[PDB]
RNA sequence: CCCGCACAAGCGGUGGAGCAUGUGGUUUAAUUCGAUGCAACGCGAAGAACCUUACCUGGUCUUGACAUCCACGGAAGUUUUCAGAGAUGAGAAUGUGCCUUCGGGAACCGUGAGACAGGUGCUGCAUGGCUGUCGUCAGCUCGUGUUGUGAAAUGUUGGGUUAAGUCCCGCAACGAGCGCAACCCUUAUCCUUUGUUGCCAGCGGUCCGGCCGGGAACUCAAAGGAGACUGCCAGUGAUAAACUGGAGGAAGGUGGGGAUGACGUCAAGUCAUCAUGGCCCUUACGACCAGGGCUACACACGUGCUACAAUGGCGCAUACAAAGAGAAGCGACCUCGCGAGAGCAAGCGGACCUCAUAAAGUGCGUCGUAGUCCGGAUUGGAGUCUGCAACUCGACUCCAUGAAGUCGGAAUCGCUAGUAAUCGUGGAUCAGAAUGCCACGGUGAAUACGUUCCCGGGCC
């Protein structure tokens, strides 16, 4: 012009919960939580790292800026890309996206 | 722009209400509709005594209204009789018992509604509307106003081109809620139409 | 499988797949699968065929296929022969129930054809 | 002898009050997980007691009404933070620093005259 | 019991109107459960302001309509006397039940 | 069709 | 359409006329401004001339028209086509 | 409004006075469950021949001070224009502008 | 040099589809009239089947549908018949009051005459009133003084600062008015008072239901108060106004939202709300009636709704609102009906009763990327209800049908936070008839580096 999150319940990050907003689609916050956890267990499991140490691998890779805007335009980028694919449901989009 | 109406912004703040009666949405526009013809009846009636507001209350089933006027002798009459033709015509119209009472104003020249009722009756003896409204502008400073503005539309002389006119003395703070700001208008049918009066006389704060 | 003069899809629940049958839709279909004493959620290639016989006889008490085409078509044409409101609007081509015309009836008058 | 909080949020009121106890939490009757299903409402009820390391120090009576799931959450949160604060008056800097003191004034916006919504304003065409 | 139920589109007139009740009641030896307010009814009305379209030009109007609940128990011989003898000010509606 | 259609969802 | 409780709908100067037109025999178009009226089957065989807002439609009245409002066998609207 | 059309609504207030029990019998008879079928055609027929504007439906709720057939308010029996000009001389008990 | 969702950064749309709705056009006997770039086009209309209704066709009336005046007959009225589409004609019954000076009037109906009535006829470019708009933008002025031959100027510019002609400082100005701000409403915290129809902490009881005795705590109700001041502290500042940060506090710098619209601008809108000068019609441009039309459909534009699915559809189970309405009304329970509903019939002019399942949510199951278990247009059949009456032209239900549509070119719109987005809920108008309008909560984001650019505006 002219002239803060709070941290997810499961993890306790304001990387994590921006995400889930970021996911979020007509304020069905609930909705976007279950998806983003249901991916990052596929995740986790995958490569046998940590659901938030397996989060920050797959940023590392997309962002592009000012620290905050990288983190920003990564998330932006994962959900688009993960939106875009043809997996059977938003959690496995996701999840495949991210590894 | 369009302004407020000056004494329905203030209803409640600073100024009361004409009617004071409560009733059910049964009774609610049948009451409004006899206040409205009880108070067409007064003002035709009263036209030459100076009447500035007419006040209904529905005190139980009857009615009481208060006549307020700057000549309380000829609403009167001779020993109550032309009030007591009021009150037989007015219960009649109401439709219940009917009280009329009287209350003087003491100072014709400070009432919005008897200045601006003043005005028009100069501009339908064709009076200059410019005298007419720097008289009633005079008057209401001498008197003790904090401020009068008079504001005069139409024809003015009878022209051919309407144009608005109008004079201000000493404070009109319209959007200043706890201004006891007193408004009214009146309309003088004329040979070449309606000019329409607006008088707002501030009498201070509170 | 093949039931009213068609196939019915095999991989589908018995309840969605009777209504492949012209006539034949949810409320019919669950019904049909009622009185046969079929679950709705049993596949049409999972049933056998006595089981089959028995929805051929539920779907023979109504109307379907093309007895349902050629009643719905002399209903039509009674009303186009009588020349009543209803008639003249099939004639036409154009909405039958009221609806505007102004704009809008695209399903009755089709694609847009320029003045 | 127990500790009683008033909390708001949004259309929400809660009545909390705290004794020692065990752990035990009661809102309307209901466990906690029984009354919420939601991890997030959980998380925002449990928050003060967490903050403050009294989750089996004591027993929460909980009643709540009014608005939704966040609103009632919120409102609890709010409640058991003053409860505390009576139960122990030196817990507020720290409560007051986790923003837990602050009743939210965040409230729904009024529609308006000539808008869809509060903000929302109807489609213009230029041309 | 009575019941007296107050209504009023000013709560200053409806306050005065209690007032009176009371210090009848307990002027006349009679308990009085004091004056409950009840929930004030606001009735509201937009009505578009131009005579002629301007369809987002409009007012918006309420009436208040204040409510009292006063109970008198143990009504004595001239309780009800000095109740139902007793002009309430003009504005206020005054319901009572026996 | 139409006559005992009337005559039998009606009646004087 | 009408309840079926309350039987179909006719005006009464209508009844009047078509009965007094079958017991008559008489075969001249019976005039009427009552397109709400139902056709009943006594009516079979009339000519009735039903007002469309600004004449008399001859309704050669068949078995089929019955049930039918009088109104839908004369047409309110002129209309040929814009490109015509 | 025009004299004529308020003087429609005035007729129509009237009829439906006059007919308001006779209409109510036979719209009973009609709608009665256990009445017979003969009883229940002949009231159809009574109906419609009293007159249409004692039919309740055909009045139209007009403004008391001009004869508006158009934005009435029932509470004040006026259109939204006589409304909003009594509102703000203080004639409408209790009626003021609402914030919230 | 500054400002505003003006752009940028973002999120969701419109533009494509179907449908709703308004408009243009065309059509028509009539498709009544008005609104027209922003600031007309879900606008007047908060609700056209009849009525409404202003239009058309046809049938009718002429001092009249609606007033006053005069005269001559009648009480009022009510029931009732025939003819007529009805308007309206003919009848036939019945009734014969109330003021009683028992003089007569008062109603209230008829009839006659004419002063008149009547007009949504014209002129919004003759007007009042009311409204839009620039714009809640920070402006617009005046007195006196001074300057200039004068139109004019100064003040009001300037140095800082502000949301602000806000405030300070300087200054041939000194003051003032209308605006800004404040006073008003609402929302966030607390206290006092009162405590039912609301409340249930403790206690006794209990069929487990605040259900009962009670209790007055708490939620809440609504009256009265308290509270926020740049007040405190620090740094910056011109020993300024102010700014940045901190403390405490429910709240912090206009806390959030509303109401509030200066002088004026557009001969802007409205003679069809009303009023009103002038003009015009008067056995018609007035008045009554039935039927039709305002719902037409090669087409174009605007505003919306519903979608195109899996962050979803469907089934079953199960949570948590607010605000509001109600007597020619809201209508429970119970019974009948697949259902819309029907029958019976409590309660409630309401913190009591009723409308009245909140829905999104959550759990479990199923569908498995298909024009589909997506979509729900269209059409057939069968019904319900309101209403004299649903043919033209109602809403709703059931069975059947199952269109376009796979995220929309150029372009373009809204929004800065409890906002957008999404989810239900209520109200006015209203017999019936919302996807519109007005209002209410639930869930609840993204992004803003910046002012070069586009639009509107302010100061020099
Ligand atoms: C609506 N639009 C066609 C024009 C418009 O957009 C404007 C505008 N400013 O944007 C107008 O001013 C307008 O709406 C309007 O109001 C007009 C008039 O008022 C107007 C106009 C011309 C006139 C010429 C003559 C007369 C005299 N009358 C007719 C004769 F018989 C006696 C009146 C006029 C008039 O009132 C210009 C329009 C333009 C409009
Ligand atoms: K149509
Ligand atoms: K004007
Ligand atoms: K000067
Ligand atoms: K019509
Ligand atoms: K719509
Ligand atoms: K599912
Ligand atoms: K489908
Ligand atoms: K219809
Ligand atoms: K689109
Ligand atoms: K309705
Ligand atoms: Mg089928
Ligand atoms: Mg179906
Ligand atoms: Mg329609
Ligand atoms: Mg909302
Ligand atoms: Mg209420
Ligand atoms: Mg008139
Ligand atoms: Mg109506
Ligand atoms: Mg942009
Ligand atoms: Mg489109
Ligand atoms: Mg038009
Ligand atoms: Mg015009
Ligand atoms: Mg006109
Ligand atoms: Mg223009
Ligand atoms: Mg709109
Ligand atoms: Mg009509
Ligand atoms: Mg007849
Ligand atoms: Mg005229
Ligand atoms: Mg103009
Ligand atoms: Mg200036
Ligand atoms: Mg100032
Ligand atoms: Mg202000
Ligand atoms: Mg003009
Ligand atoms: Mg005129
Ligand atoms: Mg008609
Ligand atoms: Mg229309
Ligand atoms: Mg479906
Ligand atoms: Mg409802
Ligand atoms: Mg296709
Ligand atoms: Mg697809
Ligand atoms: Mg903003
Ligand atoms: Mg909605
Ligand atoms: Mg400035």
């Amino acid at each position: 012009p002219r002239r803060k999150i709070l941290p997810d319940p499961k993890f306790g990050s304001e990387l994590l919960a921006k995400f889930v907003n970021i996911l979020m689609v007509d304020g069905k916050k609930s909705t976007a939580e279950s998806i983003v956890y249901s991916a990052l267990e596929t995740l986790a499991q995958r490569s046998g790292k940590s659901e938030l140490e397996a989060f920050e691998v797959a940023l590392e890779n997309v962002r592009p800026v000012r620290p905050v805007r990288r983190n920003a335009l990564a998330m932006r980028w994962i959900v688009e890309a993960a939106r875009k694919r043809g997996d059977k449901s938003m959690a496995l989009r996701l999840a495949n996206e991210l590894s | 722009g369009q302004k407020v109406h000056p004494n329905g912004i203030r209803l409640g703040i600073v100024k009361p209400w004409n009617s004071t009666w409560f009733a059910n949405t049964k009774e609610f526009a049948d009451n409004l509709d006899s206040d409205f013809k009880v108070r067409q009846y007064l003002t035709k009636e009263l036209a030459k005594a100076s009447v500035s507001r007419i006040v209904i209350e529905r005190p139980a089933k009857s009615i009481r209204v208060t006549i307020h006027t700057a000549r309380p002798g000829i609403v009167i009459g001779k020993k109550g009789e032309d009030v007591e033709k009021l009150r037989k015509v007015v219960a009649d119209i109401a439709g219940v018992p009917a009280q009329i009472n009287i209350a003087e104003v003491r100072k014709p020249e400070l009432d919005a509604k008897l200045v601006a009722d003043s005005i028009t009756s100069q501009l339908e003896r064709r009076v200059m509307f410019r005298r007419a409204m720097k008289r009633a502008v005079q008057n209401a400073m001498r008197l003790g106003a904090k401020g009068i503005k008079v504001e005069v539309s139409g024809r003015l002389g009878g022209a051919e081109i309407a144009r608005t006119e109008w004079y201000r003395e000493g404070r009109v703070p319209l959007h200043t809620l706890r201004a006891d700001i007193d408004y009214n208008t009146s309309e003088a049918h004329t040979t070449y139409g309606v000019i329409g009066v607006k008088v707002w006389i501030f009498k201070g704060e509170i | 499988a093949r039931i009213a003069g068609i196939n019915i899809p095999d991989h589908k629940h018995a309840v969605i797949a009777l209504t492949s049958i012209y006539g034949v839709g949810k409320t019919r279909s669950k019904a049909i699968l009622a009185a046969a004493g079929i679950a709705e959620d049993v596949k049409i290639s999972e049933l056998s065929e006595g089981q089959i016989d028995t929805l051929r006889d539920e779907v023979a008490k109504f109307v379907v296929e093309g007895d349902l085409r050629r009643e719905i078509s002399m209903s039509i044409k009674r009303l186009m022969d009588l020349g009543c409101y209803r008639g003249l609007r099939h004639r036409r081509g154009l909405p039958v129930r009221g609806q505007r015309t102004k704009t809008n009836a695209r399903t009755r008058k089709g694609p847009r054809k320029p003045i | 002898n127990q500790y009683y909080g008033t909390g708001r949020r949004k259309s929400s009121a809660a009545r909390v009050f705290i004794k020692p106890g065990n752990g035990k939490i009661v809102i309307n009757q209901r466990s906690l997980e029984q009354y919420f299903g939601r991890e997030t409402a959980r998380m925002v009820v449990r928050q003060p007691l967490e903050l403050v390391d009294m989750v089996e120090k004591l027993d929460l009576y909980i009643t709540v009404k009014g608005g939704g799931i966040s609103g009632q959450a919120g409102a609890i949160r709010h409640g058991i933070t003053r409860a505390l604060m009576e139960y122990d008056e030196s817990l507020r800097s720290e409560l007051r620093k986790a923003g837990f003191v602050t009743r939210d004034a965040r409230q729904v916006e009024r529609k308006k005259v000539g808008l869809r919504k509060a903000r929302r304003r109807p489609q213009f065409s230029k041309r | 019991r009575i019941r007296i139920r107050l209504k009023a589109f000013d709560h200053r007139l409806i306050d005065q109107a209690t007032a009176e009740i009371v210090e009848t009641a307990k002027r006349t030896g009679a308990q009085v459960r004091g004056p409950i307010p009840l929930p004030t009814r606001k009735e509201r009305f937009t009505v578009l302001i131009s005579p002629h379209v301007n369809k987002d030009a409009r007012d918006q109007y309420e009436i208040r309509t204040h409510l009292r609940l006063v109970d008198i128990v143990e009504p004595t011989e001239k309780t009800v006397d000095a109740l139902m003898r007793l002009d309430l000010a003009a504005g206020v509606d005054v319901q009572i039940s026996l | 069709g139409r006559v005992d259609r009337f005559n039998k969802r009606f009646n004087i | 359409p009408r309840s079926l409780k309350k039987g179909p709908f006719i005006d009464l100067h209508l009844l009047k006329k078509v009965e007094k037109a079958v017991e008559s025999g008489d075969k001249k178009p019976l005039r009427t401004w009552s397109r709400r009226s139902t056709i009943f089957p006594n009516m079979i065989g009339l000519t009735i001339a039903v007002h469309n807002g600004r004449q008399h439609v001859p309704v050669f009245v068949t078995d089929e028209m019955v049930g039918h409002k009088l109104g839908e066998f004369a047409p309110t609207r002129t209309y040929r086509g814009h490109a015509a | 409004a025009k004299q004529s059309m308020k003087a429609r609504e005035v007729k129509r207030v009237a009829l439906a006075d006059k007919y308001f029990a006779k209409r109510a019998e036979l719209k009973a008879i009609i709608s009665d469950v256990n009445a017979s079928d003969e009883d229940r055609w002949n009231a159809v027929l009574k109906l419609q021949t009293l007159p249409r504007d004692s039919s309740p439906s055909r009045q139209r709720n007009r403004c008391r001070q001009t004869g508006r057939p158009h934005g009435f308010l029932r509470k004040f029996g006026l259109s939204r224009i006589k409304v909003r000009e009594a509102a703000m001389r203080g004639e409408i008990p209790g009626l003021k502008k609402a914030s919230w």
